């Protein structure tokens, strides 16, 4: 009853926006053409979150769709699923970014966020009590980061008082799609810290590490690295839709994940990933999904947890469960890993469980874990955007907008200060 | 002579809307509030009367043909950025050289952003 | 069921034609209905 | 289509001969319609 | 909508253009009458509804005798009539003809054509500028072609191909002249501009397509197989597309740094396409190589500062990565300290296609490779060097000065590139 | 029992109101012949208002034509609805007027107007309790805007008590039809201040982007123009023909807008106008439908209402539904704009509701609202009209005619103060 609107921006916020859409319709039973067509009465009980009512039983998604290059607009029309989504919620200009985040942030994108939000503001009035909002964004381009800052900072002043989490794709460790990559993520991980409540970390390498070792497949396309991600979103809000024994959504969560203002970058996981030939030799228990939970190969971000400490947990279980093992699991995991978790912070651990699996599957679970081995990403891409900035390269493309010299020295200050009270917080 | 917004469809009367790549005449986006009738300035026959101040631009334009440009035309880019205060100065002294093309009605005006 | 390792099917095409179902006219942003799909299909 | 705002088409997709009848003039200096037997548009009947 | 004009002028841009359009209707399924038997012909066609396609591209010339063939050969009906603009007399071989006599009178007409196809237009991505050095109207017309289009269009992308001059072997003797003056209009005015030369094409059709002697109609193809790759991005589903925005913004450091080499692989004859397979690590290698350059000028001696790879076919993103970290650990592959990240890449999914009588082969996947080193400041050492000692007694200048060009220009140019080559050395240097 | 006299003036009047009559025919389900082919008896409860009684059971509607020339009365008459209208209704002239206001109101319109004037009082006295007038036409010409303010001056006098509503189609910003259309503007809204009851405000450029934006479609002629007009006009006096739960009259609409006599010009809009391919995606329940009436894009003219207050705001409903959903629906709207509704007064919003609903659809509604925002298209007038007068530009096309310089200097310091004292309400 309590309605998230979803936000799309880019070619990345687009490709991962449209399989996020086809497996939430498979979960609620809601066909290409629009109508449901499903066997249970639970899936329509709290439909409302992300849909809106139509003639005839018709079901629309709450969805904005945001990109300068209406290139990926109409891969996404022509899709499976390209009839569903609501043809006035289609917002695109004429001249792209170019991989340029002060085109995206001052130029290109200043005349197209007034257009945007007369269609957030309508999507959002319309709700009878907004939950918040959820942003899909990569930092590795230009209207991705340079105007999905921009939404974000014009949000947070008209709707102060709510939530909003960011889906966000930081760059690659070792290859990375942009050359120019390092200037794009600097400046736009500044305009994260003071304005995003939540904020998940989705590395294309930590993607890759699944579909070649623990899922073991040979052509691992990008619908299938969607999959993986758009697994993970369905499963943290899952207690919003569906029924269960402990319920936690968005705001229930945040309380007991985030101790101080500048700690919201999280880092997801999913639980019952196995291989085809691994299938016929493991049983799906909950000491198999817990121990599965907690590896580091299967965490989605390219960070190490045993180089940092877990600052805090969170674990959302799904399907007909039991509550002794459950609580008796992630005991003994803190009472074993005396070192990798803080001592000022008992029982680090939150709890959910949801009692409608997904289809096809007897159980699931999901991760939420903060560490300070998240700095470690910070400082990959601080040293790489000072070894480009004290040559004074690349950036004739970016004073060249109007921009000051001073804004990068700025955003590395706060992102050094950023990286300072992640260590004496260790 | 002078555009003006619709305040509400402006967005879909703009130059690159409409397809013209070009750039673009300015559009008058306040409006000054007058007050009482206006005091009349010219002849009946269009003259101008001897009191009125006149401009000393050319009557008839500031078209710039082929064969009047400048030789070694000033670009439409320029940015200071990382350029020696030697070689930024000789770039916007080379901008300066010709004031005929920045004021012409086809008019190359150059945007000189950042400091060497 | 929808999973991950076991979502795919055989690409049995030979043409990646995009289609142009956003695009403008006049001064406005114009969504035509998708009349084809993916390469003439 | 109930004559609804944006339910309606034209009617001179193809058609040729726009020509137009006089169907108003004088007539001994007081105004009338000077004729009735005056086709409408391109020759066609005005209604019976 | 995301179209572009393309601009062909000289002989060279004439004669690239004919293989260019003839590869572009074979992929859009277009006869040479202009007509059919999906809209993704509309980035270089425009649909006359008639069922017609007009192609958006002029083609500029200064003699009659190499555009009389385009009049007169199988493709007389597809071009318009108006965009194949014709001159009466040529430059000769000349700068001054070229910029300040013959190219004037013309450049009234092209940019009342170029105006007409940019009012046609709904959203115009850049200009693709066809030309050689070497020439008369590819030195001194397209210097006047970029200086006006400056004026009529303030930041819109200028993307250039050029035929450089070969180190050892050229077609003409004032050509170092022509090519001293056509750097310093276009440091200004041009966005990014590829290079190729001659010489260097002929060593790879000897090598890899087993053919002895080529003529300039394949080596046409070969050039036209690179712009087609650079295109298919905007016109075919990908599962990563890239504008032309991108890697203007992607290989363009500094604004006297806009020098990328563009070269292609793999490039084999259909006997030997039998007997290789064809993995993204091995056509990732090729590119690389110091054999398969298009420009004839070796990188080992200088560093690459910036990449940009563009894959066709049936390519998957996890080889690709493989592929590109096993790159970056090669010790004779040395890039910049300043650039950590030196890579961009596209994928698109429609493999090349072939031509009636091409040389090339039916092949599933194909990488297109514009990379920008400092190793061109060799080949600039070289070309002032024979610029200079010709110079040095004055040769050849009253055929210059006589046209309506000063002397001082031509020690205005030489001092450009000179502190230009200075500053080669200067980005070069590490910290 | 309360008749309304129809007029037009001008070849837009006459081109707007043929469509007018063939509108609220099809709704009264009236044949082109002039009979009656209907369905319901309450078709025939209310018809008097627009209709007269002829011999064998004719309905013939209380219209007059005015032009002068004929060329636009060939094409009515040979039109689809022409042959309803009574011949003698039809006032033409002999000579054409050139876009020159001076020679529509002295130097031919002198010789009309006794004739038009024969013509509208036998329209006038056959009626038992005449309820109003209402006058069609377009101020950027010289026989709507030139003729037509005579029949404005002469039919006030008669008939002093009566309520007397004008559609104008005021001129446009980027149109510009007419290079002196500022000269026929000024002089027309000189005599509609102090003499005129209620003015609707209708621009082309609205017209056109409504029909785009909302309607999507691609190729528009004016005679759709004409039929969002027509829709409009018959929906302001939807009471007086079906009865409702809360009915409201013209005069109804007049006394809960205009505060001063001086301040009486509108901005129409139309509710339930749906895109054509999007009927599928909509819902129709009277929250969409408000917040499509105070949309700004749905305004039937080219001025902002966010660069000022809202005055008085008029919304009659049309569609058999419930009283307080849409009560709450004018109490939100308030309560959360209370920056663009003006303080000194509250309540400002009335409302009505009609039962029976347009052919074809099942709610509808249509907003009249005074606003501060009108003070702008003075403005942009004024300073066109200012910028023509200095030079001394077109003077002979009106000097010639008969009228002294000083008029001039009346109209615009009648308007200077009438946009000077609309500020200082704001
Ligand atoms: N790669 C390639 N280069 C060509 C081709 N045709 C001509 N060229 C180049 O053009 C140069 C000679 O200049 P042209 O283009 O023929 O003549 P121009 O540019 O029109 O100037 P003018 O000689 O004055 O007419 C030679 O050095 C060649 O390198 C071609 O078909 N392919
Ligand atoms: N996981 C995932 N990443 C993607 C997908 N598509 C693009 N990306 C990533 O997005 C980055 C480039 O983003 P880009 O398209 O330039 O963003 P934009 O220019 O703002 O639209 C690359 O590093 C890709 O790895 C996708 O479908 N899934
Ligand atoms: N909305 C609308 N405006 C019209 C129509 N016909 C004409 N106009 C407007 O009327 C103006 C010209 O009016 P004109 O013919 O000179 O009026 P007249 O001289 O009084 O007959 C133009 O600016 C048009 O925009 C119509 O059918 N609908
Ligand atoms: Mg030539």
């Amino acid at each position: 009853m309590r309605e998230i609107v979803h936000l799309q921006a880019g070619q990345c916020g687009n490709q991962i926006g449209a399989k996020f859409w086809e497996v939430i319709s498979d979960e609620h039973g809601i066909d290409p053409t629009g109508t449901y067509h499903g066997d249970s009465d639970l899936q329509l009980e709290r439909i409302n979150v992300y849909y809106n009512e139509a003639t005839g039983g018709k079901y629309v998604p709450r969805a904005v769709l945001v990109d300068l290059e209406p290139g990926t607009m109409d891969s996404v029309r022509s899709g499976p699923f390209g009839q569903i989504f609501r043809p006035d919620n289609f917002v695109f200009g004429q001249s792209g970014a170019g991989n340029n985040w002060a085109k995206g942030h001052y130029t290109e994108g200043a005349e197209l966020v007034d257009s945007v939000l007369d269609v957030v503001r309508k999507e959002a009035e319309s709700c009878d009590c907004l939950q918040g909002f959820q942003l899909t964004h990569s930092l590795g381009g230009g209207t991705g980061s340079g105007m999905g800052t921009l939404l974000i900072s014009k949000i947070r002043e008209e709707y102060p008082d709510r939530i909003m989490n960011t889906f966000s794709v930081v760059p690659s460790p070792k290859v990375s799609d942009t050359v120019v990559e390092p200037y794009n993520a600097t400046l736009s991980v500044h305009q994260l810290v003071e304005n995003t409540d939540e904020t998940y970390c989705i590395d294309n390498e930590a993607l890759y590490d699944i579909c070649f070792r623990t899922l073991k497949l040979t052509t691992p396309t990008y619908g299938d690295l969607n999959h993986l991600v758009s697994a993970t979103m369905s499963g943290v809000t899952t207690c919003l839709r569906f029924p269960g024994q402990l319920n936690a959504d968005l705001r229930k969560l945040a309380v007991n994940m985030v101790p101080f203002p500048r700690l919201h970058f999280f880092m997801p996981g999913f639980a019952p990933l196995t291989s085809r030939g691994s299938q016929q030799y493991r049983a799906l228990t909950v000491p198999e999904l817990t121990q599965q939970m907690f590896d580091a190969k299967n965490m989605m971000a390219a960070c190490d947890p045993r180089h940092g400490r877990y600052l805090t947990v969170a674990a959302v279980f799904r399907g007909r469960m039991s509550m002794k093992e459950v609580d008796e699991q992630m005991l003994n995991v803190q009472n074993k890993n005396s070192s990798y978790f803080v001592e000022w912070i008992p029982n680090n651990v939150k709890t959910a469980v949801c009692d409608i699996p997904p289809r096809g599957l007897k159980m699931s679970a999901t991760f939420i874990g903060n560490s300070t081995a998240i700095q470690e990403l910070f400082k990959r891409i601080s040293e790489q955007f000072t070894a480009m900035f004290r040559r004074k390269a690349f950036l004739h493309w970016y004073t060249g907008e109007g921009m000051d010299e001073m804004e990068f020295t700025e955003a590395e200050s706060n992102m050094n200060d950023l990286v300072s009270e992640y260590q004496q917080y260790q | 002579a002078t555009n003006y917004s619709a305040n509400q469809y402006e967005k879909a009367f703009s130059s690159k809307y409409l397809q013209n790549w070009s750039p673009t005449k300015p559009t008058k986006e306040s409006i000054s509030s007058h007050e009482g009738y206006t005091q009349i300035i010219a002849n009946d026959r269009g003259h101008l009367l001897p009191s009125v101040p006149r401009s000393k631009a050319n009557p008839w334009g500031s078209f710039m043909g082929t064969w009047q440009m400048p030789l070694k035309i000033p670009p439409a880019r320029v940015t200071l950025t990382s350029r020696t205060t030697a070689g930024a100065a000789s770039l916007t002294k080379w901008i300066q050289k010709n004031p005929d093309l920045l004021k012409a009605s086809n008019g190359l005006c150059p945007e000189i952003l950042g400091k060497p | 069921p929808f999973l991950p390792g076991t979502s795919f099917k055989d690409s049995t095409k030979t043409a990646f034609h995009r289609s142009q179902t956003l695009s403008y006219r006049n001064g406005y942003a114009i969504v035509r209905r998708p009349t084809v799909g993916i390469g003439g299909d | 289509l109930p004559l609804l705002p944006g339910n309606s088409f034209n009617r001179n997709v193809g058609k040729e001969k726009f020509h137009k009848s006089q169907h108003w003039g004088f007539c001994n200096n007081v105004m009338m319609l000077v004729s009735d037997e005056k086709p409408g548009i391109g020759g066609e009947p005005l209604l019976g | 909508m995301r179209e572009c004009i393309s601009i062909h002028v000289g002989q060279a841009g004439v004669q690239i253009g004919n293989a260019c359009w003839e590869l572009y209707c074979l992929e859009h399924g277009i006869q040479p009458d202009g007509q059919m038997p999906d809209d993704s012909f509309n980035t270089f066609f425009s649909e006359t509804g008639a069922g017609k396609h007009v192609p958006r591209a002029v083609f500029v010339d200064l003699e009659p005798t190499v555009i009389d063939e385009v009049r007169t050969g199988t493709y007389r009906q597809l071009f318009h009539p108006e965009q194949l603009i014709t001159g009466k007399e040529d430059a000769a071989n000349n700068y001054a003809r070229g910029h300040y006599t013959i190219g004037k009178e013309i450049i009234d007409l092209v940019l009342d054509r170029i105006r007409k196809l940019a009012d046609q237009c709904t959203g115009l991505q850049g200009f693709l500028v066809f030309h050689s050095f070497g020439g008369g109207t590819g030195s001194g017309f397209t210097s006047l072609l970029m200086e006006r289009l400056s004026v009529d269009y303030g930041k819109k992308s200028k993307l250039e191909f050029s035929i450089y001059p070969a180190p050892q072997v050229s077609t003409a003797v004032v050509e170092p002249y022509n090519s001293i003056l056509t750097t310093h209009t276009t440091l200004e005015h041009s966005d990014c501009a590829f290079m190729v030369d001659n010489e260097a094409i002929y060593d790879i059709c000897r090598r890899n397509l087993d053919i002895e002697r080529p003529t300039y109609t394949n080596l046409n193809r070969l050039i036209g197989q690179i712009v087609s790759s650079i295109t298919a991005s905007l016109r075919f589903d990908g599962a990563l597309n890239v504008d032309l925005t991108e890697f203007q913004t992607n290989l363009v450091p500094y604004p006297r740094i806009h020098f990328p080499l563009a070269t292609y692989a793999p490039v084999i004859s259909a006997e030997k396409a039998y007997h290789e397979q064809l993995s993204v690590a091995e056509i990732t290698n090729a590119c690389f190589e110091p054999a398969n350059q298009m420009v004839k000028c070796d990188p080992r001696h200088g560093k690459y500062m910036a990449c940009c790879l563009l894959y066709r076919g049936d390519v998957v993103p996890k080889d690709v990565n493989a592929a590109i970290a096993t790159i970056k650990t090669k010790r004779t592959i040395q890039f910049v300290d300043w650039c950590p990240t030196g890579f961009k890449v596209g994928i698109n999914y429609q493999p090349p296609t072939v031509v009636p009588g091409g040389d090339l082969a039916k092949v599933q996947r194909a990488v297109c490779m514009l990379s920008n080193t400092t190793a061109i400041a060799e080949a600039w050492a070289r070309l002032d060097h024979k610029f200079d000692l010709m110079y040095a007694k004055r040769a050849f200048v009253h055929w210059y000065v006589g046209e309506g060009m000063e002397e001082g220009e031509f020690s205005e140019a030489r001092e450009d590139m000179a502190a230009l080559e200075k500053d080669y050395e200067e980005v070069g240097v590490d910290s």
